[PDB]
């Protein structure tokens, strides 16, 4: 596959993602699950004024990742960049 | 054992023969290196002079059986890329190796189910025999006994994996420069390994022959020159840029007014002495950043002179331009270990796996002949010895996370020192940690300075939806960064020259109503822009352009916006202002060096907007504030107001868990697909936030609050639906709930049309939320919606490479792939025409 081609496929994909993302419920359960397990991720830092979505990965850790989490042996970090930015640009107080 | 290392003795009546032999070497035969002395006994006070006639060839003739394998030839151009045989890493090789320099990671050991990773130190070990061929030419004259090892560097290439054992790796190395300064010769050699074809990492050698060196004929120098970026203001600064010959755009006639350029110039020089060049070259592309912050070639920097004193070019550059740095201090640094090492008894053992066979690390005689304390540890040991500390104590004993590792080598440290390495996380590069340290003695003096450049944690970015907003949100970072000022003033004037309002005015004032007045030449122009406003809809193969504000017509001169409590709560003011505030952070974040190269990343509902316009510049601010204000308007259209600006729709954040630890999610879907047909109102599941703890029911005002009735009463009788549709009765249970939905959809009429709603036990209302959002009331949007997007994502701007297995979209919660099984997973959710034609013609797409 060309890149020019790739790139006119990934343009009708996106503009057809964003479409219909419109009028379509949100599967925020599954994304969690993708970024929490099937990547591993250990720093999940929201960007937005209220920590909503860091609340909503805190409660789902805490629910169906207590067990994996401590077998794994691994530190999540779930940081809001509006409480959380002395952690976010690594600037800790003397 | 016992083995002649001296033998002198009368070669000629006249010449005295001081062969010193080295016992250790790459086959076990003894090594002699013949120094030949005159004896002229006329002169008594000194009769022995040393023969200096071909002494540099005879030393590099020893070091040359010791290090190179290869038939004993000085006669190759050091401009002449070296070719290293290919080496094949073996679990024995990577063993001997972390043994000798005490690396004790994991990663390195084999385990049962698992891969042997080497090393990147072992770098050196692929490289040795190819950088040190580049001080052997003829042309790079000088004492090998008199060689200093001043830096070593490696350079992870991004995107490539580490050295694994069984991978074969080929060598090339080239000199960089060579130039000779007054107190000796520098080369400066650059080694690039290379896997299966592709290139995995640079390795970075400067070797220092000390001396007096006057073959400037034979020394160059190639310089990379840090990026430099120019801001184009005034017709002045395009007509100096024009003034210069070297300034050579592709097309002849581009406007440059008001254009961001950069310049990438690497600079050739030869020498003719200490100070004057011979020739100059400062060669490079010129791009220009475009609205996305991609910057793209239009032209070419192609400076060549003769004798000169200067590169004009950077001269140029540092005054009228400003450096771009690539590293990004932190405000303090944050100290992360001081800890010790010990540089062992003998250097035999690193000797026998590195192939740096110098005698002067292990030789008493040679290491007495070369002026040195004594038989000194390897350099490269200590390079190597101290990255094992790095790798521990800032990589968390992930050898992976270490992308690039530089040490200069300060002094030279005699075997059973020992060594205090202090290690400071000091900066960012990329998303990369900047992890300076220094290396001291028992004396307290420096011995090794350096840094690395370790990656940051596997990162994943999440972008907040609407309901967040508030009043002065993102103003305190405004009024400091430089970044956050640059997005949310490009916004503002692009809303104030099209539409006639400040965003920044409504998120610092939010005020309850907003007047757009159509007065004078500016304000016709503005009117028009609200009228060009348009649905893009295709109905029976024909375009029926429909109006957005229907009330705003040729004879109008305001236009008012109406809501309750304030205009950041209505969705076409939130969602650009929410979409600006993320972007701004996360454009304060990267101009901080904070974002990794290969982070993941999702919106929840609308930040999905922010997110693709943050981590993978799909839209311009401009673009997507455009974007984002119709999506909003798109919205506010399909729903009915009254005056005021208060709707009959909203949204309840359900806990299934709250009303009974029984009462699953199925049995949820159960209770709001029945009050959805019973009531005959709308309301479905819209968000699945966090599994058994929090739904989000969009829907009709009223539905919500019968909804909200039926679970306040569902807990308080203690009645579950799974058990009894199950082990009592069948679409019993279904008859019984439909007279529990009547109760609750009998006191739910009665109320007024814009009913407040009441936090119930398992149902929470949403503040400032009047739109159904996610619902299929939005479906008839879509069309035109998508027709919109079209126009404003323009293809050249979707970098797929950004995209791919990083974005996870709210629609198919699986990374973004352009793969025939991904669209057709998007197709089995939302039947559409372009999907399906690309699904069934896959294979002329694939060639
Ligand atoms: C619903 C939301 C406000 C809850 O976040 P929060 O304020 O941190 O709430 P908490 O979970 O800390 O709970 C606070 C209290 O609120 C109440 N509450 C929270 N969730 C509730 C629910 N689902 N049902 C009933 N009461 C609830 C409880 O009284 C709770 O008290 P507790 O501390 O004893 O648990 C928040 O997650 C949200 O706004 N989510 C929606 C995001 C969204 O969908 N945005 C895009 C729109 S398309």
């Amino acid at each position: 596959m060309k890149p020019e081609v790739e790139q006119e496929l990934a343009h009708i994909l996106l503009t057809e993602l964003l479409a219909y993302q419109f009028a379509s419920p949100v599967r925020w359960i599954e994304t969690q699950d993708v970024f929490l397990k099937d990547f591993n991720t250990e720093r999940v830092v929201e960007i937005g004024p209220s920590p909503t979505l860091a609340g909503m990965a805190q409660r789902t850790l805490k629910n169906k990742y207590e067990s994996y989490d401590a077998a794994l042996s691994l530190h999540r970090e779930i940081l809001c960049y509006s409480k959380d930015a002395k952690e976010i640009y690594y600037t800790p107080d003397p | 054992e016992l083995k002649p290392t001296v033998i002198l003795k009368l070669l000629k009546e006249n010449i005295i023969q001081m062969e010193m032999i080295e016992n250790r070497t790459m086959d076990g035969k003894p090594v002699s290196l013949p120094l030949l002395y005159n004896f002229n006994p006329d002169n008594g006070f000194a009769p022995i002079s040393e023969v200096m006639e071909d002494r540099n060839q005879r030393i590099k003739e020893m070091y040359w059986k010791l290090w190179i394998d290869e038939p004993f030839n000085l006669d190759f151009d050091p401009r002449d890329v070296i070719k290293g045989k290919d080496f094949e890493i073996t679990a024995k090789e990577v063993y001997d190796f972390t043994h000798a320099v005490g690396n004790n990671c994991e990663d390195f050991v084999s385990r049962p189910d698992r891969t042997m990773l080497a090393p990147m130190d072992f770098a050196i070990v692929v490289g040795w025999r190819a950088i040190i061929k580049a001080i052997f030419p003829n042309t790079v004259d000088g004492d090998l006994l008199k060689l200093v090892h001043l830096s070593n560097g490696y350079k992870m290439i991004p995107g490539a994996k580490p050295l694994q054992v069984g991978d074969v790796v080929s060598t090339t190395a080239v000199i960089e420069s060579v130039v000779n300064q007054p107190t000796g010769k520098i080369v400066d050699v650059v080694g690039t390994l290379s896997r299966n074809g592709k290139p995995v990492m640079e390795v970075t050698s400067s070797f220092f022959y000390r001396g007096n060196y006057t073959d400037f004929e034979n020394t160059f120098q190639k310089t990379v020159e840090p990026v430099y970026q120019m801001h184009i203001k005034t017709s002045k600064d395009i007509a100096v840029l024009r003034s210069k010959e070297w300034f050579q755009l592709d097309d002849e006639d581009f406007d440059l007014l008001n254009k961001t350029l950069t310049f990438e110039t690497e600079t050739e020089v030869t020498f003719k002495n200490a100070n004057i060049f011979s020739s100059v070259k400062c060669f490079g592309p010129i791009k220009v950043e475009l609205p996305t912050k991609e910057t793209v070639e239009i032209g070419i920097v192609d400076y060549e002179a003769g004798a000169s004193h200067g590169n004009p070019v950077v001269d140029f550059l540092k005054r009228n331009g400003s450096t771009l740095e690539q590293k990004v201090n932190l405000e303090n640094p944050i100290p992360i270990a001081v800890l010790d090492s010990y540089t062992p008894s003998t250097n035999e053992p690193y000797a026998r796996v590195s192939g740096d066979l110098n005698p002067i690390h292990v030789s008493r005689h040679f290491a007495s002949y070369a002026n040195l304390p004594g038989t000194i540890t390897h350099g490269m040991f200590s390079s190597a010895s101290v990255r094992a500390l790095i790798e521990n104590w800032a990589a968390d004993s992930v050898s992976s996370r270490v992308r690039g590792y530089t040490c200069q080598f300060v002094d030279m440290v005699l075997p059973n020192t020992a060594l205090k390495t202090s290690i400071q996380h000091v900066g960012m590069i990329n998303g990369r940690k900047l992890i300076k340290f220094e290396t001291r003695n028992e004396d307290d003096v420096v011995v090794l300075t350096g840094e690395a450049e370790i990656e940051q944690p596997v990162t994943t970015f999440v972008f907040t939806g609407q309901g967040s907003q508030e009043q002065g949100m993102g103003m305190d970072l405004y009024k400091t960064s430089k970044a956050a000022q640059d997005v949310w003033n490009r916004a503002d004037n692009h809303f104030k020259d099209t539409y006639g309002f400040s965003i920044l005015d409504i998120v610092i004032n939010n005020p309850v109503n907003l007047t757009i007045h159509f007065g004078g030449e500016k304000g016709k122009r503005i009117r028009e822009n609200y009228s060009a406003m348009i649905f893009e809809t295709i109905v029976d193969g024909k375009l029926k352009t429909e109006k957005i504000f229907k009330e705003i017509n040729e004879h109008s001169t305001s236009y008012t916006f109406r809501s309750e409590k304030g205009l950041l709560s209505a969705t076409q003011f939130t969602q650009p202002a929410l979409t600006l505030m993320e972007k701004a952070a996360f454009e304060d974040l990267k101009s901080k060096g904070l974002i990794p190269a290969d982070a993941t990343f999702a919106g929840h509902s609308l930040g999905e907007y922010a997110a693709l316009a943050s981590l993978a510049d799909v839209m311009s601010i401009e673009s997507l504030v455009e974007v984002v204000f119709y999506r909003g308007m798109t919205m506010q259209v399909a729903v009915p107001r009254d005056e005021l600006g208060r709707s009959n729709y909203g949204m309840i954040a359900i806990n299934p868990g709250r009303v009974a630890a029984s009462f699953s999610q199925e049995a949820l879907q159960y209770v709001v697909e029945r009050v959805g047909k019973r009531t005959g109102w709308l309301v479905e599941i819209v968000n699945y936030n966090v599994e058994n703890q929090q739904y989000v029911a969009a829907g009709d005002l009223r539905a919500l609050d019968t909804v909200t009735n039926v679970l306040n009463f569902i807990k308080l009788q203690k009645i579950d639906i799974i058990e009894l549709q199950k082990s009592l009765s069948l679409e019993e249970v279904e008859g019984h709930l439909f007279e529990i939905i009547d109760e609750a959809s009998k006191k739910s009429a009665v109320k007024p049309r814009p009913l407040k709603l009441e936090r119930g036990f398992a149902c929470i209302p949403l503040v400032g939320i009047s739109v159904p959002f996610h619902s299929t009331y939005l479906m008839n949007g879509v069309k035109p919606f998508k027709s919109f997007l079209k126009k404003n994502i323009i293809k050249e701007n979707v970098k797929v490479a950004r995209l791919a297995g990083k974005y996870i979209p709210n629609l198919t919660a699986k990374p973004f792939q352009v793969t025939k099984e991904y669209f057709q997973d998007v197709y089995d959710l939302t039947g559409s025409e372009p999907i399906k034609e690309i699904i069934d013609n896959w294979e002329k797409y694939e060639q």
